[PDB]
């Protein structure tokens, strides 16, 4: 029985640890869309500022 | 006469005494046989739950 819980708190171990990478997983997913938005907006800074117009 | 009877008489109890002493020391001796195959038992279902364990592996 103590060599099976061995085994079985070996998967506990495993999938907690896995479950939690794919959390962070998906949290910088999320991340990295906001800092591609970011980024557009400051290329879209840049297009605004070729134009004099509105830059004055 | 009597003591013709009385010999006999004596002489199948001897035969009963060590008839009887074997029939006791065979508990004796068994309870060391049994010593012995509780090794088989241990042994066996050792080798069984090392089966299981490892298809749980």
């Amino acid at each position: 029985e103590k060599k099976e819980k061995q085994i079985e708190q070996q998967k506990k171990i495993q999938m907690s640890n896995l479950m939690n990478q794919a959390r962070l997983k998906v949290l910088r997913a999320r991340d990295d869309l906001i800092t591609d938005l970011l980024n557009e907006a400051k290329q879209r800074l840049s297009k605004v500022v070729k134009d004099t117009t509105r830059y004055q | 006469s009597q003591s013709q009877g009385i010999q006999q008489l004596l002489q199948a109890e001897k035969r009963a005494a060590e008839k009887v002493a074997d029939a006791r020391k065979r508990k004796a001796r068994r309870l060391k046989q049994a010593k012995e195959e509780a090794q088989m038992e241990v042994e066996q279902y050792r080798r069984e739950r090392e089966q299981e364990f490892q298809s749980k592996q």
